[PDB]
């Protein structure tokens, strides 16, 4: 199996700040993980796949990296729209597309 | 957008990709003209026959 | 720009079935997989089944083996999802993704989605 | 969060044997684990950095082995000065350098 | 070849401050990173905090954490550890460790050692 562990629940920042985002896996996957956005209101949209692939039409403010066993995403700008929850999801272990845990993030 | 600032950091861990680690990397550049070379060998000097 | 519109939801009692359809408007059909996924009213995201491009390739949530059924209308550009034998803790609400590629178990993940359908399993 | 064990403890041999000793972890840590000596009467020096990297300046003597999750280190001349306790650490986790129980050596 | 030279330790009761220095002279110190441990009376070594090259990236044990402050004069080259609400098991010995790179939380390991200092915490 796999297990996938989110290390930060709620961060705090403000609008001119820079925050970070990891996600942990029991094993390696070989950098097949992929990162989503989920706005409270509406559906979830995708913003990496793969390991560090920007997927099109988002902003290039989000970055991800990573690869082996932990991978991090990266956000420098944090617009007043950012306020989401994200995961992170791998496709390459025998349980299929097992989803991470949740990651509020907050701005103040 | 429309303007972005082409300095980046680097998000080096001790756990990334092997292609991923950093490596560090020196190139040595050599020009031989005609004025008397001062960077040579370690071989050694005899005398003139 | 693609549509996922989704129907069939609504309220039932354990034990009864109930039918849900997606229809997609924006991209072409017949080459792309698709998926169906839960999402807790109080947990995060968990995947529930998939089908491929063309009915060969079929998966299921381990959790909902032998009780749910995918089905696939390439024609009139839409997929359905039988929930049978249901259980007070499938009130959750289910999303229609599409996958990038065209198998079923694949590294590529889902691309576009849409909005969830709420259901309830109670009296 | 990591942890490791010292499956030997105290080891007895002679001035001419051959001696070793395993270091078990956890979680593998891409094999970024230091070997320490520590002398009673004085302060703890480093052997071997790395996984198999022998530090300038000590006896040839010393020999790391071993890759991700176990190591091992082995003594073949077993010098009579060699009377102090040996110690592996990790440096790869997220608890910050992490260091283990000790590892008692005499002969008789 | 190196020199590091430690003091500030003795006999205080808990809940008192006191500081111990720690002074280095064998090679260069402004860009070299330092640490600062401890070895129990009868248990295995523990690390307890450490700075870079620059004071910049700090961090802390977590049995430690709000309780000790670290400093750091390249000018005299040489660091400062401020000891802050003591209790009774901080009577350990503690040894002034120079790290072989320059940041804080690398793999790089301790490469050079000091003679620990001696402290008691009690009345």
């Amino acid at each position: 199996d796999i297990q996938m562990t989110q290390s930060p629940s709620s961060l705090s920042a403000s609008v001119g700040d820079r925050v970070t985002i990891t996600c942990r896996a029991s094993q390696s996957i070989s950098s097949y993980l992929n990162w989503f956005q989920h706005k409270p209101g509406k559906a979830p949209k995708l913003l990496i796949y793969g390991a560090s692939s920007l997927q099109s039409g988002v902003p290039s403010r989000f970055s991800g990296s990573g690869s082996g066993t932990d991978f991090t995403l990266t956000i420098s700008s944090l617009q007043p729209e950012d306020f989401a929850t994200y995961y992170c999801q791998q496709s390459y272990s025998t349980p299929p597309y097992t989803f991470g845990q949740g990651t509020k993030l907050e701005i103040k | 957008f429309n303007c972005y600032f082409p300095l980046r950091s680097y998000s080096f861990r001790p756990t990334y990709g092997v292609g991923h680690q950093p490596y560090r990397v020196v190139v040595l550049s050599f020009e031989l003209l005609h004025a008397p070379a001062t960077v040579c060998g370690p071989k050694k000097s005899t005398n003139l026959v | 720009e693609v549509q996922l519109v989704e129907s069939g939801g609504g309220l039932v009692q354990p034990g009864r079935s109930l039918r849900l359809s997606c229809a997609a408007s924006g991209f072409t059909f017949d080459d792309y997989a698709m998926h169906w996924v839960r999402q807790a009213p109080g947990k995060g995201l968990e995947w529930v089944s998939g089908i491929s491009w063309n009915s060969d390739s079929i998966d299921y949530a381990d959790s909902v083996k032998g009780r749910f059924t995918i089905s696939r209308d390439n024609a009139k550009n839409s997929l359905y999802l039988q929930m049978n034998s249901l259980r007070a803790e499938d009130t959750a609400l289910y999303y229609c993704a599409k996958d990038r590629g065209y198998e079923i178990l694949t590294p590529a993940s889902f691309d576009y989605w849409g909005q969830g359908t709420l259901v309830t399993v109670s009296s």
